């Protein structure tokens, strides 16, 4: 059943009992947050085989 | 506890794995802030209970 991705977050957080407005308030923040942490991913598994 | 829906001029709110429409009211939904902060909000009323009971 197709849903807005930010939509499906705020469930998300409602599901680990963090208001929903925690992430429309925030969501530019969280995007950033999510954004960046993949970015580290990224760099990590580049970095080293270990 | 729900989901905001419109079946395309009115706006309801329902449970999310079952279509059960109902009327938006301040017992439905709760407030925090101003419009401006949430990306894609949409504008409709809110109903108030109280507000015929006080009229009566
Ligand atoms: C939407 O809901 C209202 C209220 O039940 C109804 O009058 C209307 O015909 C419905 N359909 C559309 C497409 O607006
Ligand atoms: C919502 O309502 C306010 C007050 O009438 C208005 O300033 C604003 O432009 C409206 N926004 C949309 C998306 O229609």
């Amino acid at each position: 059943l197709q849903i807005p991705f930010a939509m499906q977050m705020a469930y998300r957080f409602n599901g680990i009992g963090v208001t929903q407005n925690v992430l429309y308030e925030n969501q530019k923040l969280i995007a950033n947050q999510f954004n960046s942490a993949i970015g580290k991913i990224q760099d990590s598994l580049s970095s080293t085989a270990s | 506890e729900g989901v905001f829906v419109s079946n395309g001029t009115h706006w309801f709110v329902t449970q999310r794995n079952f279509y059960e429409p109902q009327i938006i009211t301040t017992h439905n939904t709760f407030v925090s802030g101003n419009c401006d902060v949430v990306i894609g909000i949409v504008n409709n009323t809110v109903y108030d209970p109280l507000q015929p009971e006080l009229d009566s």
